[PDB]
RNA sequence: AAAAAUGAUUAA
RNA sequence: AGGGGAUCGAAGAUGAUCAGAUACCGUCGUAGUCUUAACCAUAAACUAUGCCGACUAGGGAUCGGGUGGUGUUUUUUUAAUGACCCACUCGGCACCUUACGAGAAAUCAAAGUCUUUGGGUUCUGGGGGGAGUAUGGUCGCAAGGCUGAAACUUAAAGGAAUUG
């Protein structure tokens, strides 16, 4: 069976609501359609936070299955995800890729930046399309932080959130790292919250 | 081979439009195909705006404008550098800028 | 010697992966030819044609030679490599490397009764490259290879000993003909048959089982 | 997509779809019991009448035809079914 | 206009199978279609299918199990002797060990193996493999 | 793959997609094998014990890989109320 | 589809269409017109 | 023209990477230091390298430069990258939700402090 | 928006 | 054939340019351009994509009709209406992304569902020329249209794309 402790806890529910992770895109693709809750006047849709949290738990279960922690590569070319992925890579092994992706990172075995990950997590499929495509060339499963209008091609595990907000992006990365640590012999306090407060995952200029 | 999906014009659904004449050469070109530009120009040049403002009975005069729709054939538009032949991939771009 | 760069090469060199069937089962991309050399040592080679291609420049025409190389043991593996280079020998050598990388498993079946080892294809298959369509059809025992000499040589290097072939398009384009036949012979494991209907337990990858000693720093 | 329950679809989805394009096609019009202030008679009218039906007592006009549903008169009450 | 509801049925099933769908809607779903589906269901190429009873012609929802490579009609329905069944199977089937050519014989709609067991022949309807 | 006297004769038996049951070819470089670690009490990943799904390059390129995974996880108990059979 | 009739009772149309389009071959046209007999320096002979 | 080629640019950048504290704003001592922190086959190239090194230094002094990370820069960057605010930018600080958001909370079955806001088209 | 024609055969 | 006949303008005139210019350019200008009553029946008459039917992909628009509103709007400062907004839906002219598919490619939501070849049906083609010629027929007042060869000749002609 599955323990009920993994349910949508009130605290991280308040966190997601404060981060506005439920305010999805105005336009929804049919592949993201099952994740929508309901549309508000002016057109803004609402993401089912229950689906978001459940998919985040599933993604964390994906991550905590590779025997090595350094071959779980995170990608974010967007400024709002640079700090988030760097902190995720600090807390877990998870060698990161912030900024330009340098096409040929997964192919081109003689490159110095060449990596052979077993799992790829990307902040935005649009901005990070090169990483997803090259993973499609080299048999790499992909978790992605997806909005309601983000493309679903080659995206294996989607997490329906708001990609237009730095608070939502940083919080989702924070929760993913926290859940991954919980599903390990390092963060046993499943009911207790993580020590450090999640503002270190948020980008601030410059 | 076929150069453009919209052959050289904008006509999909009727078959005949009407011909307009080029302003330069008076070449008969279908209206959907003619390169059309809006010439909205102040009736006085910038070198003269200050002078007419100084030499007007009517203080803060309206400073009227002139409006003209110009129809060019393809040849005259290219020769006058109105359109400036583009590359193959940039040929599809419809944006005015 | 050979110092592996990828995890697959590290596993194969260390000896954790012993047969190319594991490679094919997990559909692992292969990037080093030494993997193919050490997993299929009895992989023999053949050059199909050498043709010159020319590029026009200010100072005349510069000529390079494009070599077509077919590798394969007669026990169900072939690879096709096309490489252009300044010299014929260099093009042939790089073509051998490329074909070894592009080695593929084929499915031998029976035409009628299954008396003995498989002798033909399990199903008629068709491949296309450019205008050339190649169709391979299962044939009864004692039929031989009914094909043009190039496709016949590729099929012998594949291990097929009984098959009919039907071609269409400009078959004199040898590289298109060989690529089309390579696609057709590779689609044999792509075609699903009732004897493959049974569900399998979906085994885990050697890149995950023998993973603690891979990608060592 | 790629896996759907075509036999048991959503009532909101069928309410969205075209009248001819549901799992089993059927009408979306209806019949109205109509009461005018003139008398106590009840007149059964069709939602998309396409005629100017008239009451037995108020024998001038009850509804006006339109493109779709009939435009019932302002001095009139109605009840579905 | 429609001339073979069986052809539209098998084309729709084939397109859903190619696109990876696990279920397909068929209309108008005659009883020849139903017999064709029962033959392929007997051999395992499809799963459960459902007749929707609208009061005009019916519908079928077929559950697809991904085991079907191609199904289609042979139009027109040529008459076939006993000895031309082998020629038709050679022409239409990928292999001699699996796949079926569907016949409409006086004994009923059956597959070519069943026809050869019954020593019967008829018109050719379609194929499945 | 079976000859007269038993003795299965074949190079290898290919895997089938967990979503569409199509064969994953040896050169299908867009395919994946998603691996979900089983979880015991109080949330431990217990490495080495897994539930495995094979997804084809075709379905991934089509964009239904995520919905296929939602359905498979729902059917296998990994997820609770994510995938709805009736859309 | 295919721009040619398919019905079981269209054999006359198919045969006539093949007969008509057969006239676009060279050898069939020569055989049917008897050009070698009529317009050829030899009377269809190998030598003369 | 006086564009400095990649050999001068890369050698100067490497010098900045390796000996930023030792190097000084002026060409004379930068040139003298180059005699032993590097081996250059020609005095002309050494002078060019030192001139570009001191130019890069005079630019680094008034703000950082892209692509160059001297020893005193990455510790500063990482220390800046640990700024933890005392109060969370998002926390219990007054939350504001819509009718649909309240409906979502009720559907998921949770109890939170919500405030009603009606979005107007 | 001045005028501006021509260039033997073979010879990769 | 009658009327009309401003404009522009096959022919023509005439001035330039030019080696020549009975061309381009300039100025005139008959027939035509317009109309009525009759003829003619041809166009790169083009989407160079026959027609009918089914299915397969992700969007934003727009035209016509219809449906619905914890919608607005000039009237009653809270009425049908009309006009906008949002969500749909049927039909249409079309666009954007990508092809999973097709194609020699250019490209194509059809040019897909094609050697895994069969939904129905009409028309046309069979290397380049000779040649849409000759002849016969038929229509036209004529111009010409429709139908339409052969002798003979010849190794390419041709499509798309690449480099220069
Ligand atoms: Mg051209
Ligand atoms: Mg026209
Ligand atoms: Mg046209
Ligand atoms: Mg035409
Ligand atoms: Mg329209
Ligand atoms: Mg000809």
């Amino acid at each position: 069976s599955l323990p009920a402790t993994f349910d949508l806890t009130p605290e991280d529910a308040q966190l997601l609501l404060a981060a506005n992770t439920h305010l999805g895109a105005r336009n929804v693709q049919v592949h993201q359609e099952p994740y929508v809750f309901n549309a508000r006047p002016d057109g803004v849709h609402v993401i089912n936070v229950g689906k978001t949290w459940e998919k985040l738990v599933l993604a964390a279960r994906i991550i905590a299955a590779i025997p090595n922690p350094e071959d779980v590569v995170a990608i974010s070319s967007r400024t709002f995800g640079q700090r988030a992925v760097l902190k995720f890579a600090a807390h877990t092994g998870a060698t990161p890729i912030a900024g330009r992706f340098t096409p040929g990172s997964f192919t081109n075995y003689i490159t110095r930046s060449f990596k052979e990950p077993r799992l790829v997590i990307v902040t935005d499929p649009r901005s990070d399309a090169q990483a997803i495509k090259e993973a499609s060339y080299v048999n790499i499963p992909v978790i992605a932080l997806t909005d309601l209008d983000s493309p679903s091609e080659f995206v294996d595990v989607a997490i329906p959130c708001n990609n237009r907000g730095k608070h939502s992006i940083g919080l989702i990365w924070y929760l993913l790292a926290r859940e991954v640590l919980r599903l390990r012999g390092a963060l046993v306090d499943r009911t207790q919250p993580w020590s450090i407060m999640p503002d270190l995952y948020f980008y601030r200029d410059p | 081979p076929k150069k453009r999906a919209s052959n050289g014009r904008n006509k999909k659904g009727r078959g005949h439009v009407k011909p307009v004449r080029c302003v330069n050469c008076s070449k008969s070109i279908p209206k959907d195909k003619a390169i059309k530009r809006m010439a909205i120009r102040n009736i006085v040049e910038a070198a003269a705006v200050r002078d007419l403002s100084e030499a007007s009975v009517y203080p803060e005069y309206a400073l009227p404008k002139t409006y003209n729709k110009l129809h060019y054939c393809v040849s005259c538009a290219i020769h006058a550098r109105i359109v400036r032949v583009r590359s193959r991939e940039d040929r599809k771009n419809r944006a005015p800028p | 010697g050979w110092v592996p760069v990828t995890k697959l090469g590290r596993l194969v060199k260390a000896g954790k992966i012993t047969t190319i069937e594991e490679i094919f089962l997990h559909s692992l991309p292969v990037k080093e030819f030494q993997i193919i050399d050490t997993l299929l040592p009895g992989l023999q080679d053949e050059v199909m044609n050498i043709k010159p291609v020319q590029k026009q420049t200010r100072a005349g025409q510069r000529t390079r030679f494009k070599a077509v190389v077919v590798v394969g043991d007669s026990n169900g593996h072939v690879g096709l490599g096309i490489k252009t280079a300044k010299e014929v020998a260099g093009a042939i050598r790089a073509g051998i490397i490329i074909a070894k990388l592009s080695v593929i498993p084929i499915r031998r079946g029976y035409w009628g009764t299954n008396l003995g080892q498989p002798h033909s294809l399990a199903t008629k298959t068709t491949g296309k490259c450019g205008s050339v369509t190649v169709r391979l059809i299962p044939a009864p025992r004692g039929s031989g290879i009914v094909a043009s000499p190039a496709v016949k040589k590729l099929l012998q290097l594949a291990g097929v000993e009984d098959v009919y072939t039907q071609s269409n398009g400009k078959t004199r384009t040898l590289e298109n003909t060989l690529k089309a036949a390579f696609v057709a012979i590779g689609n044999t494991y792509g075609f699903l048959t009732p004897n493959l209907w049974a569900e399998q337990p979906l085994p885990v990858s050697p890149l995950d089982i023998y993973s603690d000693e891979a990608s060592a720093q | 997509v790629l896996v759907q329950d075509l036999l048991h679809p959503t009532a909101a989805s069928e309410a969205r779809k075209h009248k001819l394009k549901t799992l089993v096609q059927g009408p979306r019009s209806y019949f109205l019991d109509v009461k005018c202030p003139g008398c106590l008679n009840i007149t059964t009218v069709f939602s998309h009448a396409q005629t100017a039906v008239t009451c037995e007592s108020c024998s001038t006009i009850l509804c006006t035809p339109t493109g779709g549903k009939a435009k019932l008169s302002e001095g009139t009450s109605f009840r579905r079914k | 206009t429609r001339s073979s509801v069986l052809a539209d049925a098998l084309n729709a099933i084939n397109n859903a199978e190619k696109t990876g769908k696990r279920q397909v809607l068929i209309r108008p779903s005659s009883k020849v279609i139903i017999k064709f589906l029962q033959v392929m269901q007997k051999h395992g190429y499809i799963g459960e299918f459902e007749y929707i009873d609208d009061h005009r012609s019916g519908k079928i929802v077929v559950q697809l199990n991904g085991r079907l490579n191609k199904c289609g009609v042979i139009s027109p329905r040529f008459n076939v002797k006993i000895g031309d069944i082998e020629k038709w199977t050679a022409n239409l089937l990928p292999a001699r060990q699996f796949g079926y050519v569907i016949l409409t014989t006086s004994a009923g709609i059956m597959d070519h193996e069943e026809a050869r067991r019954k020593h019967v022949s008829g018109k050719i309807l379609g194929f499945v493999y | 793959m079976e000859n007269d006297k038993g003795q299965l004769v074949e190079l290898y038996v290919p895997r089938k997609c967990s979503a569409t049951n199509r064969i994953i070819k040896a050169d299908d470089h867009a395919s994946v094998q998603i691996n979900v670690a089983k979880v015991d009490e109080e949330g431990r990943a217990i490495p080495g014990e897994y539930v495995t799904y094979a997804l084809s390059g075709y379905v991934r390129s089509r964009g239904e890989s995520d919905d296929s995974l939602n359905r498979l996880a729902q059917n296998d108990g990994l997820l609770k109320n994510v995938w709805s059979y009736s859309r | 589809g295919k721009g040619k009739p398919r019905g079981l009772n269209s054999a006359r149309k198919l045969r006539v269409h093949r007969r008509n389009n057969r006239w676009a071959e060279n050898n069939y046209k020569k055989r049917l017109l008897g050009t070698a007999f009529k317009s050829s320096p030899f009377g269809g002979s190998s030598h003369a | 023209g006086r564009v400095r080629t990649k050999t001068v640019k890369r050698a100067s950048k490497a010098l900045i990477e390796r000996y930023y504290p030792k190097l000084t704003l002026d060409f004379q001592t930068n040139k003298r230091l180059c005699d032993e922190i590097a081996t250059i086959q020609s005095k002309r190239l050494r002078n060019k390298i030192a001139g570009y090194t001191t130019h890069l230094m005079k630019r680094i002094q008034k703000g950082p430069v892209r692509g160059i990370s001297f020893k005193l820069q990455e510790e500063e960057r990482e220390r800046k990258d640990q700024y933890v605010p005392e109060v969370s930018a998002l926390d219990l600080s007054r939350l504001n939700v819509d009718n649909q958001t309240s409906d979502l909370v009720k559907s998921l079955g949770l109890k939170l402090p919500l405030s009603v806001i009606n979005v107007s088209a």
